[PDB]
């Protein structure tokens, strides 16, 4: 039996009541005096709270009889009604109301039966209560009625039937808000069709903020059709809430999409608006005294959304209408026009201005408005990149349109004055120089004269574009498209799969998954490229062939034995081309000739030195000495590898009989140089270059030359720890365990460095190092800065790196002793 | 029409019981109350047909730990939550929730969230916390929390404030549709 203590009681009844024992806890009710309404705990929760909320009916009724209260609050406010009324137990209810149940109290915010039944939406028990409930309006603390949360939770039925009991429609909140006002704030759709049936009004809470503020930041295009059949006034609404920036773009483009395939008359509707806002815009943004950074960013955001829902099409559920709606954009376009006349007086008047300033330098205020110019100018800048995207998106992709090439070169001077008067302006606006080869060469030059870090970021954004990110998405690719492979054979393993399986879906992902295991992090990855990379230059391979000076590796001469080098070399640039493009480093040291080849950039004399030094001065002396009366008595003519059989052949057709001269000995030698490491092992680089462009465009990659190219590809040489922690001698770190930091900090410079580069290998999984030093660590999510945590320590116990994460496990060492052992021991097995 | 179950799973004084208050009403409680059981309901719609959503909660007693196990049997979605404030709750995922979830229904998926982010925000926490010399949890380890633990998508979001809160939901029914 129960004990005299209510502590035990409760703790031996609160059991049985789940179990629904009818009989067992009737003898104990009996024959006991403890107190049923006796609170328990800090909460003070009576026994009938927890037997209301359970399902066990019968307990509530003993419990009753007992002189147990329903009309009971514990600290929360909360009653009997209101934990059966979240479950729904219509038979807690009968029973409840049977024994002088009430439903009107309320809890500390306010909030009754009503509320809790409404939210949970069960509309059988709302007829029956509603009956009994005094008022069906109740408002919270908040001044929130019932139908604000029935609405906002999309009970299509609920709604109905409190409408039916001559609830309010039109209640606002402390706020101002409106039962279609939190029926849009969660998107509902059928409870806002029912509302505008009925006649819901249209107002803006107190606060100033209108339902459609939520409604585009929210982004539920199904709530707006709606919303636009009965007030098409908001429609033009919408084009004006683009202008402020406290908008998400990405929000208002998924939206207008969902309106367009509605009808082709909204998909005009909405391209028609924007032209004219654009309009509206671009002449404002000429206007000195307006707002520079606001305007431009207006008109840039506007143009991106035409651009983008311009390219998607209609559906069934072309014509001129498409151009019609760049009649108001040719407006905006005849006034660039005219302004790029305008500003090509300008350069008559800088000219007439230049025969002052040359006059003088020939014998031998203005900066503000230059200036001005300049600001203008980079405004200008900004709508000459618009109308770059609406031309881009004029025709199908890969195509510059006609009419932007003829008149961006008839303004050629314009653009390579801006340029030097603002070197910034690529780096800011004129970013399109990219896609056309042609324009890319007039300004390549000067591109390539300004710092080479304004060049690297440019470079990284336009790339980085097209990636097919899935790093904060961490969403797992589908298995078809993620390669399954042995490790066994890494060389033969990778390429079988990439060749046989299909070429669209293996482009389309980025997992490297082993058959059979489910090892996936990019620590392992990264070293899935070490194992692959050592493999491609292992010379038993005979792919690759060892560099004189031994540092550096080039494609085999003897390679074409194997009958499918070109395929296999094929797909050694598509991987070594995929590391660049997300970015990860490659180990491979190549040389100076191969990566002029990547580039396409011919080779030089100093290159011949890679396979014959003896043969490269000579070529470097004939060029250094006149060799007309030297009488060499030689031709465009020399030995070189034919498929193996070393036979004389001229340089160019009719060379043998070309003697070479003062006058022609610049090319001899520049002829030689291809002679031998280019077209020698030519169909090997033919094949390398597909693969590597497929992923790497030639113009993007041509921007950079060799040097800059092996630093992004394979990363920085000279590494120092002291470029992490950003100092040179502190008495304390980060104040963790600093005496055992100091030890490593000891260690680690007695330690050479080269096997310091190996500690940074086992966690990270690649021998090499990132460019910019500590301060661009790629760990598992990209950008991630390195890490060390304290363990403590055990016995012979050794550090450990989760390697998908650039974190180090290092243990609290008492002595350096041990922590140099350690980490050497961990070397030895880690290798 | 289609049906959906999905249950909160996580320490006591985590959160749970702020998270679908605050996300079903707005309100925020102003006490501390442990709970023994829940229900809540929700809407979406799927190819022009509505489809429901049923959410469950649970205690953290030890009878509970029991009974929480006979409210699992066909739960379609998980959502284990623990608190961000407090490491022995995140630690406590490892010892018990990870094993304890995939014990009982390991093929379902697995979302990991975050909760008590206001508290994470407020700058009087961290003072209190960093006198009794603790750490908040952060976010990129908890990612890998939810990687070590099978867990499909990690998620952090408030109940006081809403930061975040409606995407919490936004990604389960999208990580379960697809
Ligand atoms: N300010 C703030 N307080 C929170 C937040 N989350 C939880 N709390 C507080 O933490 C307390 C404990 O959480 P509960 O509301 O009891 O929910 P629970 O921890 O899951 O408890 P059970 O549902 O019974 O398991 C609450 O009373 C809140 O006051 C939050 O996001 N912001």
């Amino acid at each position: 039996e129960l004990p005299e203590d209510n502590e035990t009681a409760v703790y031996t009844l609160m059991p049985m009541v789940m179990a629904d024992q009818h009989r067992s806890v009737s003898e104990l009710l009996s024959n006991s005096k403890f107190d049923v309404n006796y609170a328990f705990g800090r909460v003070k929760r009576s026994l009938l709270h927890i037997a209301a909320n359970c399902g066990s009916v019968e307990c509530l009724v003993l419990l009753l009889k007992k002189g147990a209260n329903p009309n009971y609050q514990d600290i929360s406010g909360c009653t009997p009604l209101h934990l059966a009324a979240r479950n729904g137990q219509k038979k807690c209810m009968s029973k409840l109301l049977e024994y002088s149940a009430d439903v009107n109290i309320c809890n500390n915010e306010g909030l009754t039966a009503i509320h809790w039944l409404a939210v949970n939406g069960r509309t059988e028990l709302l007829h029956d209560l509603v009956q009994h409930v005094s008022d069906v309006d109740v408002e919270d603390a908040m001044g929130q009625t019932a139908l604000h949360v029935a609405c906002q939770n999309g009970h299509k039925t609920t709604v109905q039937c409190l409408l039916d009991s001559g609830a309010d429609i039109n209640r606002p909140n402390v706020s101002g808000a409106t039962p279609l006002y939190f029926a849009c704030s969660h998107g509902q759709r059928d409870t806002a069709q029912i509302l505008l049936l009925r006649g819901a009004k249209y107002l803006p809470d107190k606060n100033g903020v209108t339902p459609l503020d939520l409604c585009v930041q929210g982004g539920y295009g199904e709530t707006c059709e709606v919303l636009i059949q009965y007030h098409p006034r908001l429609f033009q609404t919408i084009i004006q809430m683009t202008q402020n920036e406290d908008l998400r773009e990405n929000m208002l483009r998924q939206v207008l999409e969902h309106l367009s395939q509605q009808s082709e008359s909204q998909y005009l509707k909405i391209l028609t608006s924007l032209a004219e806002v654009a309009t509206t815009n671009g002449h404002k943004l000429l206007s000195l005294s307006s707002n520079y950074d606001a305007q431009m960013k207006s008109l840039l955001r506007i143009v991106r959304m035409f651009c983008h829902v311009f390219r998607i099409g209609p559906s069934s559920p072309n014509k001129t209408p498409r151009s019609q709606v760049f009649k108001p954009l040719e407006l905006l376009w005849h006034s660039l026009d005219e302004w790029l006349v305008l500003i090509a007086t300008e350069l008559m008047k800088n000219k007439r201005d230049s025969t002052e300033i040359t006059s003088i330098l020939l014998k031998q205020a203005s900066a503000d408005c230059q200036d001005v110019i300049s600001m203008t100018a980079n405004r200008l800048s900004a709508v000459i990149q618009a109308f770059y995207m609406c031309c881009s998106c004029q025709m199908p992709p890969g195509m510059t349109s006609p009419r932007f090439i003829e008149f961006v070169c008839k303004h050629d001077e314009v653009l390579k004055c801006f340029v030097n008067r603002n070197p910034k302006i690529i780096f800011d606006h004129f970013h399109f120089l990219l896609e056309c080869p042609e324009l890319m060469s007039r300004f390549m030059h000067i591109i390539k004269a300004q710092p080479f870090k304004d060049r690297c970021e440019w470079f990284y954004e336009h790339l980085h574009s097209g990636q097919p990110d899935s790093d904060m998405v961490h969403r797992p690719v589908n298995e078809n498209d993620i390669l399954l492979v042995h490790r066994d054979s890494i060389f033969r393993s990778s390429c079988e799969v990439v060749s046989k399986a299909n070429c669209a879906k293996l482009k389309q992902g980025i997992a490297v998954r082993f058959h059979g295991e489910e090892g996936m992090g990019q620590g392992v990855v990264r070293e899935w490229f070490d194992i692959l990379s050592n493999e491609i230059v292992n010379p038993d391979y005979a792919l690759f062939t060892q560099s004189a000076d031994g540092t550096t590796f080039q494609p085999n001469s003897n390679s074409y034995v194997n009958p499918d080098h070109l395929n296999y070399f094929r797909f050694a640039g598509q991987i070594l081309g995929l590391a660049l493009n997300h970015r990860q480093l490659v180990n491979i040291y190549f040389t100076r000739s191969f990566y002029k080849h990547i580039l396409g950039i011919p080779v030089n004399y100093q290159d011949v030195a890679s396979i014959d030094p003896e043969y490269a001065k000579n070529l470097q002396w004939i060029l250094d000495n006149d060799i007309s009366d030297l009488g060499l008595e030689l031709t465009f003519s020399v030995e070189t590898d034919v498929f193996g059989a070393m036979e004389e052949v001229p340089l160019k057709p009719g060379g043998g009989s070309i003697l070479v001269t003062q006058n022609n000995k610049a090319e001899y030698v520049q002829l030689v140089t291809e002679l031998r490491m280019t077209r020698a092992i030519q169909p090997q680089i033919n094949a390398f270059l597909q693969g590597f462009h497929m992923f790497i465009p030639p113009s993007l990659i041509q921007l950079f030359d060799e040097y800059e190219l092996e630093l992004l590809l394979s990363g920085m040489p000279e590494i120092d720890v002291s470029d992490w922690i950003k100092n040179t001698e502190y008495t304390s770190g980060y104040e963790r365990e600093d005496p055992v930091i100091q030890w490593f900090w000891e260690v680690v410079e007695d330690i050479t460095q080269e096997e310091r580069v190996l500690l940074l290998q086992f966690v990270t999984g690649s021998s090499r190092v990132p460019h910019g030093g500590f301060a661009n660590i790629m760990g598992g999510s990209g950008l991630q800065n390195f890490t060390i945590a304290a363990v403590p320590y055990t016995p012979n116990l050794l550090p450990t790196s989760s390697t998908c994460i650039n974190m180090l496990k290092l243990p609290e060492y008492p002595s350096k002793e041990i922590l140099k052992d350690r980490l050497l021991v961990a070397l030895h097995c880690g290798s | 029409m289609q049906a959906i179950k999905c249950v909160v799973v996580g320490d006591g004084a985590v959160g749970k019981t702020c998270l679908l208050i605050s996300y079903t009403t707005n309100a925020f409680p102003g006490e501390y109350i442990p709970t023994v059981f829940d229900n809540y309901s929700a809407n979406v719609m799927v190819d022009g047909k509505p489809v429901n959503l049923g959410l469950w909660d649970t205690a953290g007693l030890e009878d509970y730990d029991r009974l929480r196990p006979l409210s699992y049997p066909q739960t379609d979605v998980f959502l284990i939550c623990f608190s961000l404030v407090s490491p022995a709750s995140f630690e406590n995922v490892r010892a018990k929730w990870y094993p304890e979830v995939r014990h009982h229904c390991p093929n379902t998926p697995i979302i990991l969230v975050g909760t008590k982010l206001d508290l994470r925000d407020d700058k009087d926490t961290i003072e209190k916390l960093k006198e009794k010399k603790l750490t908040p949890i952060t976010y990129p380890q908890g990612l890998a929390m939810a990687k070590e633990i099978g867990a499909v998508k990690y998620l952090e979001c408030s109940a006081l404030t809403q930061r975040g809160l409606k995407t919490v939901f936004d990604e389960a029914i999208r990580a379960v549709l697809c």
